[PDB]
């Protein structure tokens, strides 16, 4: 099975790091550049970051071997967002219909 | 090879300067002067006497001229043109007659 | 001794400035020291410590530029009808000392003056107090003595150019003004009255001229004159007025003489006129809508040429004059209009839509497609006295110059292709490469779904000779005669498929076709052979006398002299059982038979019926051994 | 306004690189047309800055107010990156007129209540209270785009 | 009555399509004079796709009408 | 017999089972040369399906893909 | 690149740009361009020390950091008459007046 889901993980993955869901999905392709960014208590507040680049460079290699732990990956770079930004925001919108997208190609999960 | 199309000027306290011509002409008081009835003909040296500008002024000035036509149009970084503060006063009151 | 503010008087430097000044302005002697002290001075009374005074430097030379420029609308008043020279002469000197005075006023204009009736600039006050002067005098005066004097140049003598010029040159100074109207005073003071006068003068001229003229003399007398005018107004004018001026004459002349150039038109073009039409062209181009007439009668004038050529006759017996007509037609005209006309595009398709209905014509079916065709296949023959292998594709070059004006394709297509079959089945083409040629030509010009049925035999009949090969050496793994077959590609042959009638295959021809269809079949699946039996010959020799007879006929003659073997009688009833072929098709071989004298029938009965009894003829003769039907 | 910002949000990265011997003070215009200061850049330096496309930038001296160039220019409109690179920001001294250097360094080295003690003369005194202005700057190149067009 | 049709090679093909029958059965028609599923097939008629769940009649199609065949597209 | 015979020629019209069509990708005829070829003997390959194509043609696509330009289903090269 | 002198004699003062590569008799021409003296009587002079005819600027010790336009070198110059140089002088500028009161730090 295992084949299976790391398929289904990386394709999910590769189809969120598409062509045209650039509209809303540019922030997370790197990581969190607070320097050159502005920011002061991001560091200080959100103790771990999480994004793609780390994910596919991680897959590349012996690390990831359930797909729990991308679930949970994914989680908490969404959850990250939610915590750090208020309610009404730009990126808590575009990060609430990338859930949505993950959310529907994760009921399509093959298991 | 040696040419005579350096112009000649003279300071108050009896200095000569001798400098090129297409440096001179950044000046417009000295385009003014150099361009009218008084133009230069035969074997005659061009010079221009000013009596109200002295020596430690008028070097200044030349030096000047050079800076800015060696340091125009240059891709590379350009210095600061460094002003001592006892001859400010001075030198604004040349640059103001100068036109420069 | 220095640059520092002070207390100064002004009266002293100020005089000591105004005799400078003067000295400036009429462009005197002043030495170089002089120039360069009084900038000294002028910067002195510029930064006065208590009521700087520039106010009252600007106030006193304002009043002397008044009074210079007052005092020379004196001395050139006073001047006795020869105001012209002397304004030049004050003209160059107040030009060239008011250039040199800004550039001694520099600091009050960059000072006080830009730092702000407005205050105007030194040069701009100077030029200003001059137009003051121009506008009395120079209006009525001078412009009547300026038009005067360039009525004078039309004819007569010439005056002289550099006053003329130079006063003119003067209403364009008015240069620091640039706002919307650099060059209005120029054109309100000078360029209507010229254009007025110009029109009327040249009206006048035309009217004269075409009072004792013809239409002839009129075209040349114009075209110099209108030289005259384009190398006159260079001379005086500034560079923004030649094409108004031009334009203006041009128009006045042929527009005013119009529907009197559109009479002789028709009568150049008619005869040759060589000399005429260029002149025509060249001075109606320039002017509205003129050629359009002239396209109209070039049109007749082709499609009259091209009836009386081609329509008249063709000797009745000879396709080759058509082309030929054609042809002469077209390259005369092409190199006169090249010759003389210059291109101009108009003519050129003119002459195209005039071709188109000359060659296509069609009386109240056109034979177009009919004589191309037949030409392109005598042509391609083998030879009767023709021509040699670099003269074909040189005549075909320019056959198609003539081909494409044709509105048929389809019609020419179809007939060539039936010539082409029949040039082809038996090999009678001068040469193989000719062809091909003939095929690329097509194809440059119509297309490449125009010629594929015509490509596609070329390779039929190019790729035969390697199927016979490869049949002839695979063949032994006795049938007793010799076999060369052609393919063909149904589909794209103009050939008949369906049979007219049942035909038995001769007993001794019936294991050639079944090893045939064998071999076919074994090398070659998915393909389903159709036989016409209507194209295929076959040699026989006939061992009956006692002279060696040989004879080439068609495959229903040898299935009718094969009847007779049995028996040298034979009524059709036999005949009609063992062959099952058509009524029609037996008889019409019986009579091709009967015709050559082979058989006669046993009685009377000239027609044939059902009791027709046939009887090989004894003793027939024939001077040559070697024959073919119909020869 | 016309001159002013437009809210692309396309990202852009930018590095500003400072080879001047003074200190550098950014100024990005806002979407109404009211000036905003960022933090200010040692000499010598070059700094990451995260922007958005179609923005206006504009770059000026830490205390004396005075203008450096860009790029060779006086704006700085960002463009999208391609191949994932940054573009480069030159920031280089402009050749001032000597005027315009002792001016400098008169307003320097005398106080501003002290300028009527000098010993010059009259127009100088004005010209000396003619201070550098970002807002005036925007001006005279706001009618300097409006002429162009 | 007899409508014509454009192939993707270059030839032009005839159908007897009366203005009742509806454009599926066009398709299918097109796709057993032809090699092409209706699947992979597009009409064109003055600029306009054709949708496949209607007929002749409703795009008021005259005599003698062309239309174009181009394979299916997406954005 | 009476007589011999000698020599014999014949034509024959042949037609492919139910097929007529031009090549889809390079737009010339099913028998004629390539435009690869012409830049100077290459057959003509079939399907399982009714399509003629092109062996030059067919070969240099199916260096990446494998069904019909028509039928985008599979790839046969039999016959 | 290029270094900037300033030939100075008694009260005149001569404004050049030269290379690090050019020799004594590059300058020495211009000085026969400008002054027209024997051509081959120019001692020039650096400091307190004469320099050779051959031996380039740089070996001298000139070099393009410390000879910028906004402050040049400074090279002697003495002529010879009756066969015989003059002793190498050069006069001194002016001297500025009092800083006022106004602009002290
Ligand atoms: C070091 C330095 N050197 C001399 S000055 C300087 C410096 C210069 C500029 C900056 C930051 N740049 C700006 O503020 C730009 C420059 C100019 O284009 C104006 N500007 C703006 O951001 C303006 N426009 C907007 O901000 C657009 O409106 C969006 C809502 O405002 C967001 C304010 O937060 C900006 C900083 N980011 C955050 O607080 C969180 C961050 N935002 C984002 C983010 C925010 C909005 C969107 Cl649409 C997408 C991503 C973010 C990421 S990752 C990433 C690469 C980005 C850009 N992200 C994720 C994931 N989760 N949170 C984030 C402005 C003036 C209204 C702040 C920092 C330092
Ligand atoms: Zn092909
Ligand atoms: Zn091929
Ligand atoms: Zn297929």
């Amino acid at each position: 099975k295992v084949s299976e889901q790391l398929k289904a993980a990386s394709g999910i993955l590769k189809e969120m790091f598409a062509k045209c869901h650039a509209a809303y999905a540019w922030p997370f392709y790197k990581p969190v550049d607070v320097e050159a960014l502005g920011l002061h208590d991001y560091a200080d507040i959100i103790k771990h970051p999480m994004d793609m680049s780390t994910i596919k460079s991680k897959l590349e290699a012996r690390e990831y071997r359930d797909a729990q732990e991308f679930g949970a990956d994914v989680r908490l770079m969404f959850s990250n967002a939610y915590k750090y930004n208020p309610p009404d925001h730009e990126v808590v919108a575009m990060a609430r219909k990338l859930q949505d997208v993950f959310e529907m190609r994760f009921a399509k999960m093959p298991d | 090879g040696p040419d005579a199309m350096y112009v000649k000027l003279i300071s108050s306290d009896g200095h000569e300067f001798i400098v090129k011509r297409e440096h001179a002409l950044t000046s417009g008081t000295i385009k003014a002067m150099l361009s009218g009835p008084g133009q230069f003909a035969e074997n005659e040296t061009n010079e221009v006497n000013f009596r109200e500008i002295p020596s430690h002024v008028l070097s200044k000035v030349c030096m000047y001229f050079t800076y800015k036509v060696r340091y125009t149009n240059s891709s590379t970084e350009i210095p600061e043109f460094p002003i001592a503060p006892e001859i400010a006063l001075e030198l604004l009151m040349a640059a103001n007659f100068l036109d420069c | 001794m220095s640059l520092k503010p002070r207390v100064v008087d002004f009266d002293e430097t100020w005089n000591k400035l105004l005799t400078t000044i003067k000295a400036v302005v009429m462009l005197e002697y002043v030495e170089r020291a002089t120039w360069n002290d009084r900038f000294s001075d002028i910067y002195a009374l510029c930064v006065a410590y208590p009521e700087p005074l520039g106010e009252r430097l600007y106030t006193e030379t304002k009043i002397f530029l008044e009074n210079h420029v007052r005092h020379l609308h004196k001395r050139v008043l006073e001047s006795e009808e020869q105001v012209l020279v002397m304004y030049h002469r004050y003209w160059e000197e107040y030009s060239k000392g008011a250039d040199y005075m800004d550039c001694l006023y520099r600091y009050l204009n960059t000072q006080f003056i830009k730092k702000n009736e407005p205050l105007m600039e030194i040069g701009e006050l100077a030029l200003d107090m001059w137009r003051k002067l121009m506008v009395e005098p120079l209006q009525a005066i001078l412009i009547r003595m300026l038009l005067r004097e360039i009525k004078n140049d039309r004819g007569g003598e010439d005056p002289n150019q550099k006053v003329i010029h130079g006063v003119i040159n003067s209403f364009v100074h008015v240069e620091q003004y640039k706002k919307k109207f650099p060059l209005k005073f120029y054109q309100e003071i000078f360029e209507s009255p010229f254009l007025t006068e110009t029109g009327e003068y040249y009206k006048q001229e035309a009217s004269n001229l075409l009072q004792e003229s013809n239409c002839s003399q009129y075209m040349e007398k114009v075209l110099g004159r209108l030289k005259d005018e384009e190398i006159r107004c260079r001379k005086y004018l500034h560079p923004s007025s030649y094409t108004k001026v031009i334009h203006e004459c041009q128009q006045r002349m042929v527009a005013d003489h119009l529907q009197f150039l559109h009479a002789e038109c028709h009568n150049i073009i008619r005869q040759e006129k060589k000399n005429d039409m260029a002149n025509m062209y060249v001075l109606l181009r320039a002017v509205s809508t003129g050629l359009p007439h002239m396209i109209q009668e070039l049109q007749n004038h082709i499609h009259d040429e091209g009836l009386r050529a081609t329509s008249n006759l063709t000797q009745e017996n000879m396709p080759t004059l058509f082309v030929e007509s054609v042809l002469e037609v077209h390259g005369k005209f092409v190199q006169l209009i090249n010759t003389v006309l210059n291109g101009d595009q108009h003519f050129m398709s003119a002459l195209d839509k005039a071709l188109t209905s000359v060659v296509n014509y069609r009386e109240p079916v056109c034979k177009a497609p009919e004589l191309l065709a037949k030409y392109c296949d005598n042509l391609l023959k083998k030879s009767a006295k023709g021509m040699t292998e670099n003269e074909v594709e040189d005549r075909l070059t320019s056959f198609i110059t003539v081909f494409k004006y044709i509105d048929d394709k389809d019609v020419f297509q179809k007939f060539y292709a039936r010539m082409l079959a029949k040039r082809l089945i038996h090999g009678l083409s001068m040469s193989m490469d000719s062809e091909e040629a003939m095929i690329n030509k097509l194809k440059q010009a119509c297309g490449y779904e125009f010629t594929s049925k015509l490509h596609r035999m070329y390779t039929d009949m190019s790729v035969s000779a390697d199927l016979n090969n490869k049949f002839n050496n695979f063949i032994k793994n006795d049938l007793g005669i010799s076999f060369q077959i052609y393919v063909l590609q149904a589909g794209a042959w103009p050939l008949t498929q369906a049979p007219s009638s049942t035909f038995a295959i001769p007993q001794e021809l019936e294991k050639s076709v079944q090893m045939f269809e064998l071999f076919y079949s074994q090398h070659f699946s998915g393909r389903k052979l159709t036989w016409l039996h209507y194209l295929c010959t076959g040699e026989v020799k006939m061992n009956y006398l006692g002279k060696p007879y040989v004879a080439m006929v068609t495959t229903y003659q040898m299935a009718v002299l094969l009847a007779f073997n049995n028996s040298e009688t034979v009524s059709y009833k036999e005949l009609q059982d063992s062959t099952q072929m058509n009524e029609k098709e037996l008889t019409k071989t019986i009579k091709s038979l009967l015709d050559v004298k082979m058989i006669n029938h046993d009685s009377e009965k000239e027609d044939i019926d059902a009791e027709s009894s046939f009887s090989l003829n004894m003793n027939f003769s024939s001077k040559r051994t070697k024959f073919k039907i119909t020869t | 306004p016309v001159l002013r910002s437009v809210n692309s949000r396309e990202p852009s990265q930018v590095i500003f690189c400072n080879r001047s011997p003074r200190v550098v003070l950014p100024v990005w215009l806002n979407f109404d047309g009211e000036p905003q200061p960022y933090p200010t850049l040692p000499p010598g330096t070059g700094r990451r800055i995260h922007s958005y496309r179609g923005h206006l930038w504009l770059f000026r001296d830490a205390g004396t107010h005075d203008g450096l160039l860009v790029n060779q220019t006086e704006l700085f409109v960002p463009s999208l990156n391609v191949d994932g690179q940054p573009i480069f920001a030159n920031i280089t001294l402009p050749v001032y007129t000597l005027k315009e250097r002792c001016l400098q360094v008169v307003r320097s080295l005398v106080k501003p209540e002290n300028y009527r003690r000098l010993d010059i003369v009259r127009s100088l005194y004005e010209d000396l209270e003619d201070h550098p202005n970002v807002q005036k700057d925007l001006e005279r190149l706001t009618q300097e785009r409006i002429a162009h067009q | 009555m007899q409508i014509f049709v454009k192939t993707l090679t270059g030839k032009t093909i005839t159908l007897e399509v009366e203005p009742s029958d509806t454009i599926e059965n066009v398709k299918a028609k097109i796709q057993d004079k032809e090699g092409i599923p209706p699947d992979q097939q597009r009409l064109i008629f003055a600029g306009k796709q054709l949708e496949d769940g209607r007929t002749l009649s409703d795009y008021n199609i005259q005599k003698e009408s062309t239309l174009h065949l181009v394979l299916r597209l997406r954005g | 017999k009476r007589f011999e015979v000698k020599k014999w020629n014949a034509v024959a019209l042949w037609a492919w089972d139910i097929v007529v069509d031009n090549c889809a990708i390079c737009r010339n005829h099913i028998m004629d040369l390539c435009i690869e070829c012409q830049a100077n003997e290459c057959t003509v390959a079939w399907g399982v399906c009714n399509h003629a194509f092109h062996f030059h043609c067919i070969s240099r696509w199916l260096k990446t893909r494998q069904v019909c330009p028509l039928d985008n289903r599979e790839w046969e090269f039999q016959k | 690149m290029d270094v900037f002198l300033m030939i100075r004699r008694h009260k005149t003062t001569i404004f050049t740009d030269a290379k690090e590569s050019s020799t004594v008799f590059e300058l020495k021409r211009i000085v026969e361009g400008i002054l027209k003296r024997p051509p081959d009587e120019q001692r020039l002079y650096k400091d307190d020390q004469l320099l050779d005819d051959g031996k380039t600027l740089g070996e001298c010790g000139f070099t393009s950091q410390t000879a910028r336009p906004q402050a040049p070198a400074t090279v002697g110059l003495a002529f010879r008459a009756d066969d015989t140089f003059e002793a190498l002088c050069i006069e001194p500028f002016s001297s500025p007046p009092e800083l006022p009161d106004v602009m002290k730090p």
